[PDB]
RNA sequence: AUUCUUGGAUUUAUUGAAGACUAACUACUGCGAAAGCAUUUGCCAAGGACGUUUUCAUUAAUCAAGAACGAAUAGGGAUCGGGUGGUGUUUUUUUAAUGACCCACU
RNA sequence: GUACCGAUUGAAUGGCUUAGUGAGGCCUCAGGAUCUGCGCGGAGAAUUUGGACAAACUUGGUCAUUUAGAGGAACUAAAAGUCGUAACAAGUCAUUAAAGAAAUUUAAU
């Protein structure tokens, strides 16, 4: 005989400024005693949620957002960005029959040391008129096109971190710049990033992470 | 306006899982399974079963205050039979009726 | 969704509340005692008298309610006035219609008992409103009825709160019983924030408490436990008679599974049980009644104990009451309940595994019931024995290092002595029965005819047969000079656990998993009589001298007899 | 029926390890004499076809023995690779121009 | 299982006791790790000559009882076991007021 939710602490989730909305959701700790109270043992939760319950818009119902807990003030915790995730359905809708794959990805180092692996990947479509069912490419555009993408991706990064980064990655401007250099060879069809994570992050630094709240 | 977690209902053949828990999903609450509702060892995934199951959990949750949740729903996946089970939707019909709250719900297969 | 109305004892429905979506937490009667009001996590509240009319309906605020208490001329629950929440706040009401008056905002921790204890004069030229069950704080409250209110002091000694008290007549320098959720209640003082004492009896949690309706500086009072009341002393401190915190009495009631039963009294009296709970409770028997008010000592239950109790085992006159935990340790308690240190005989400590298994050898006067023959996971069986002074006084340390006894690989079961001090048969889960020497420790015999592990093994008081208790349905009896089986009981259609000799050796009684207790004579071999009151596991079994009366062992604390 | 389990089985979330493979797209497509060949990237030679107003000049074709590897008649349409022509489109508010597309031929 | 005869005086205990073993503190000749102090003292651990007080531990034997008890004979349990013999029995409607959103409360005919 326990009965252990009448112990637990009733906690909730606070999210930082580049966005909409920054109240999320509820979690539960525990009785903050002597010898493991609750703030210093784990702080280490993720919250994988989708950004379009974070906006309100719905031309963004894919594109999760998990999230980093750092550091809390009784009843109030920040969270930090964690990764990018896609559904399942529309990964699974996406690759039709008689069409061309084409998947990139670059590890690189930002201002502050983030470390990250982003990833890309790119269809292509048939155009008006077309004859032929197929329309594939040719194996010498897809060298070329990975390759295209290659350094649009590190022109991007190394500048101005997830304050701007991922302010640059919600209307998907990186998306149409990559457009913008495919259309010289093989124009192509709904281009997303679909997957970034963090591998290598240096230090806390509390102080430049209270930047975004106020 | 409400509290909100995710049940994340593992339909599998033979047996059926729910374990609601947390936005975090780390802390669970009241996990109770359909085979532990049915000794016959034949009906562990029923339809029947799941309903009555689901009812008791849709019971301990609202006890504790939680009073809206959202669900992933997951069949086996890998190498297996790719198919969410038949009371996959029981369980999902039971909670409903309970009264519950659900709002966009996905797959984690 | 549940809230019935009923009146005398009958039980017959008056009305029954089901009316709103929200479901009821709690219930409680008013001081016009015929109206009644419950709480929610919705905080929808109707008055409701039950002749019957449901009146006017209040609705000013969301919130979760967890506590309420009325007052003569404000008779609702804490959502007029004050604000059960899940963040705390009071809000300031009146008995006219749906108006705020006042709005009160202080907590940054959530509270629902705001005013959980009532201030009598609701003018207070010298009294406070008291307030706290999950803040763990609490606040000395004031009450205005056209000002805002203030605070006195506050109370941050405490850890955890859950309800609080007020006294009858206001003053709040006489006692202040304070439960708190922590194992702790306190007597505290009200005009100086102080604490008078503080009592610590409990490990677990206090739940919720009403009113007792006595005046100040109380009779007796009730501390709400698990499965079980007591009765504590009102001082606790130098005000009337005594001090120095302690507990009047502790009457038991029943936990729902029984491992083991033992009588305890000379006369066949005392049952005492061992349970889940690491507690002695010493009522059944002698107790037709519901809770225990006459036994022939002091009612207290005992606790030394750190884990779950596995087996209890006493010898015939019952001054060594011997219990076996998981904690690594051996406990033998007093029947007369005095002693050196606290109720204990001595602490056994030198086990490598956990006991699960304690026997006391044959009955003379003292000497074999001073010692102990205890048996342990560690696949070794330990005799404590210290013969010059009387054994069972002080810690004894004669069998850890090369005098245990060990030929077994599987764990023990269970263990018997015979009537004699001769030899002794224990068994075990490697599907045989060891006969060893009390004496020197040499292997005796070894019976291994099984198809499974052994529970429960039981000489007979003419010590000419052997009882045991297989998994293949079946009970073996085997002979005094064991180059034989004598016969082989079978008919049970589940696993036997324990089979005993009746104390005028005609009967020889079963309990197993059947959800049945079967009696089967051990002059033919055939079945007596069945026997069904259950529909649960049996576990234990205990009968006195006279064989009609014969107590068993369930799996929800029904306790039966023929 | 076997198996595991309150030193907490299953599951949850986190991390490391391992070997294995490139899921949808993946075709009666492409390559290799067959055996065989599907992750990104880089290196290394090699091969055929196409194009060619480059070169030697019958140096050639088929096959017991022997070697290595392997268990041991002429149209119709589609499509792949190349080439050419364009009273052609599109990317082009960027000067140009790669590329794709389509018509026709081989 | 109880009472009775009995070898082994084995184990335990009691009376006596041959014999062996033997704690502890006291004084003194020496011995000195160490002390607040106008040529050094209180105080103080180990070792050590001789003398005096001295409880105590162990075994064996004699005799009694118990236990174990060869060997002997009864009583009780087992009405039991098998086999044979013998006969007997046995299937508070309506309308409509007033409070209340609505339930419900009261009134009226």
């Amino acid at each position: 005989v326990v009965d252990p939710f009448t112990r637990k602490e009733w906690f909730d989730i606070k999210a930082p400024s580049t966005f909409e909305n920054r109240n999320v959701g509820k979690t539960l700790v525990n009785k903050s005693t002597g010898l493991k109270s609750a703030s210093d043992a784990l702080k280490g939760r993720v919250v994988e949620v989708c950004l379009a319950d974070l906006q309100g818009s719905e031309d963004h119902s894919f594109r999760k957002i998990k999230l980093r807990v750092d550091e809390v003030q009784g009843k109030n915790l920040l969270t930090n960005f964690h990764g990018m995730d896609f559904t399942t359905d529309k990964l699974r809708s996406m690759v039709r029959k008689w069409q061309t794959l084409i998947e990139a990805n670059v590890t690189v180092k930002t201002s502050d040391d983030y470390v990250l692996r982003i990833f890309a990947i790119a269809f292509t479509r048939k155009q008006a008129n077309q004859v032929k069912r197929h329309s594939y490419a040719q194996s010498s555009h897809i060298r070329a096109i990975r390759k295209v993408i290659s350094e649009i991706l590190t022109k991007e990064v190394q500048g101005s971190t997830l304050a701007q980064l991922t302010s640059k990655l919600i209307p998907e401007v990186i998306n149409k710049e990559i457009e913008n250099a495919t259309k010289d060879i093989f124009p192509l069809q709904n281009i997303h990033v679909r997957k970034v994570k963090l591998l290598k992050q240096p230090k806390f630094d509390v102080g430049a992470l209270m930047a975004l709240h106020g | 306006s409400q509290v909100f977690g995710v049940a994340r209902i593992y339909a599998s053949f033979n047996d059926t899982f729910v374990h609601v828990t947390d936005l975090s999903g780390k802390e669970t609450i009241a996990r109770v399974t359909g085979g532990m509702k049915v000794k016959a060892d034949r009906d562990e995934s029923s339809p029947y079963a799941a309903m009555l199951a689901a009812q008791d959990v849709a019971a301990k949750c609202k006890e504790v205050g939680i009073t809206a949740v959202h669900v992933k729903i997951r069949a086996t996946g890998g190498t297996r039979t790719k198919t969410p089970g038949p009371g996959g939707q029981a369980a999902l019909r039971a909670l409903a009726r309970s009264g519950l709250r659900i709002g966009r719900i996905e797959d984690v297969t | 969704q549940l809230l019935k109305i009923f009146h005398l004892k009958t039980g017959k429905v008056v009305r029954s509340m089901k009316i709103s979506s929200p479901s009821y937490i709690l219930d409680a009667d008013s001081t016009s005692t015929l109206l009644a009001v419950g709480g929610t996590d919705g905080s929808i509240i109707v008055v409701d008298i039950e002749n019957g009319y449901i009146t006017h309906s209040f609705k000013g605020h969301g919130g979760t309610i967890s506590s309420l208490k009325f007052y003569g001329q404000l008779n609702s629950k804490i959502w007029l006035l004050a604000s059960g929440d899940t963040n705390g706040m009071v809000k300031v009401w009146d008995l006219v219609k749906r108006k705020c008056l006042h709005t009160l905002q202080e907590h940054t921790s959530a509270v629902r008992g705001l005013d959980i204890i009532e201030v009598p004069d609701n003018d207070e030229p010298s009294l406070n409103l008291l307030s706290g069950g999950r803040d763990d704080i609490i606040n000395l409250w004031d009450f205005n009825m056209k000002k805002k209110c203030k605070l006195l002091k506050t109370l941050p000694v405490n850890q955890q709160v859950e309800s609080c008290g007020f006294l009858k007549d206001g003053d709040g320098k006489r006692i202040i019983y304070t439960a708190g959720g922590d194992a702790i209640f306190q007597l505290i003082d009200s005009e100086s924030g102080s604490v008078l004492k503080r009592t610590n009896k409990p490990i677990e949690e206090l739940f919720i408490i009403g009113v007792l309706p006595i005046l100040s500086n109380s009779q007796m009072f009730l501390v709400l436990s698990d499965q079980t009341l007591q009765l504590i002393n009102v001082e606790e401190d130098l005000k009337n008679d005594e001090d120095t915190i302690q507990v009047t009495s502790s009457i038991a009631g029943n936990h729902g599974i029984i491992a083991d039963m033992r009588y305890v009294g000379p006369e066949l009296n005392k049952l005492a049980l061992a349970t889940n709970s690491p507690s002695l409770r010493i009522i059944p028997v002698p107790d037709l009644s519901g809770p225990e008010a006459s036994l022939p000592l002091d009612v207290e239950i005992y606790e030394g104990h750190e884990d779950l109790l596995n087996s209890l085992d006493a010898t015939e006159d019952g001054l060594w009451i011997a219990t076996a935990s998981k904690d690594n340790t051996a406990i033998v308690w007093r029947y007369n309940e005095n002693s050196c240190k606290f109720d204990i005989y001595a602490k056994y400590i030198g086990h490598s595994a956990a006991v699960t298994a304690v026997g006391l050898p044959n009955i003379v006067s003292k000497g074999y019931p001073e010692f102990l023959l205890t048996a342990s996971n560690d696949l070794t069986i330990k005799k404590w024995i210290i013969p010059k002074p009387t054994a069972s006084m002080d810690v004894q340390i004669i069998k850890v290092s090369e005098y245990t006894r060990h030929a077994h690989e599987k764990d023990i079961n269970a263990l018997s002595v015979s009537p004699n001090d001769s030899i002794f048969a224990t068994a075990s889960y490697d599907k045989t029965c060891k006969i060893w020497n009390l004496e020197n420790g040499e292997l005796e015999a070894t019976l291994a005819n099984h198809k499974r592990g052994l529970w429960d093994v039981s000489f007979c008081q003419y010590d000419k047969l052997l009882a045991t208790s297989s998994g293949d349905k079946t009970v073996k009896i085997w002979s005094l000079d064991t180059f034989s089986v004598m016969k082989t009981l079978e008919g049970h259609t589940n696993a036997v656990q324990r089979c005993s000799f009746i104390n005028k050796q005609k009967q020889l009684i079963s309990c197993g998993a059947d959800g049945l207790i079967k009696i089967w004579d051990c002059s033919s071999g055939e079945c007596l009589k069945t026997l069904d009151g259950h529909n649960n596991r049996l576990w234990a079994l205990s009968t006195m001298n006279d064989g009609d009366m014969i107590v068993s062992a369930d799996a929800d604390g029904v306790f039966q007899f023929w």
